[PDB]
């Protein structure tokens, strides 16, 4: 999975 | 690294305001700008910040809403179609970077419903 993980 | 943003200023460029630019600022802009999902779009993706080596590896036409919302106050556009474009190049490069239902997917899918309300609701040129 993600852009934020 | 990150690239050198999009362009928001070029004196050569020939530059209008007319009314669709105007309802692109007051209304599309606005409404899109101070929904809760914006924040990922309100600047250039921060491929450092976000630890996202490959994105601009990818994405090769960068575009989010403050660009978006330089170019409009500073009037860079000659027309509306530049400026749909832009955003429209904003979705797409989110869809194509992420994946099907990620957060930041949901997020652009919101604030793409609201920009398709307003863009149909577009004034005529006058
Ligand atoms: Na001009």
């Amino acid at each position: 999975t993600g852009k934020f993980l | 690294m990150n690239p050198p943003p999009p362009e928001t200023s070029n004196p050569n460029k020939p530059k209008r305001q007319t009314n669709q630019l105007q309802y692109l600022l007051r209304v599309v802009l606005k409404t899109l700008w101070k929904h809760q999902f914006a924040w990922p779009f309100q600047q250039p993706v921060d491929a450092v910040k976000l630890n996202l080596p490959d994105y601009y590896k990818i994405i090769k036409t960068p575009m989010d809403m403050g660009t978006i919302k330089k170019r409009l106050e500073n009037n860079y556009y000659w027309n509306a179609q530049e400026c749909i474009q832009d955003f429209n190049t904003m979705f797409t490069n989110c869809y194509i970077y992420n994946k099907p239902g990620d957060d930041i997917v949901l997020m652009a899918e919101a604030l793409e419903k609201l920009f398709l309300q307003k863009i149909n609701e577009l004034p005529t040129e006058e």
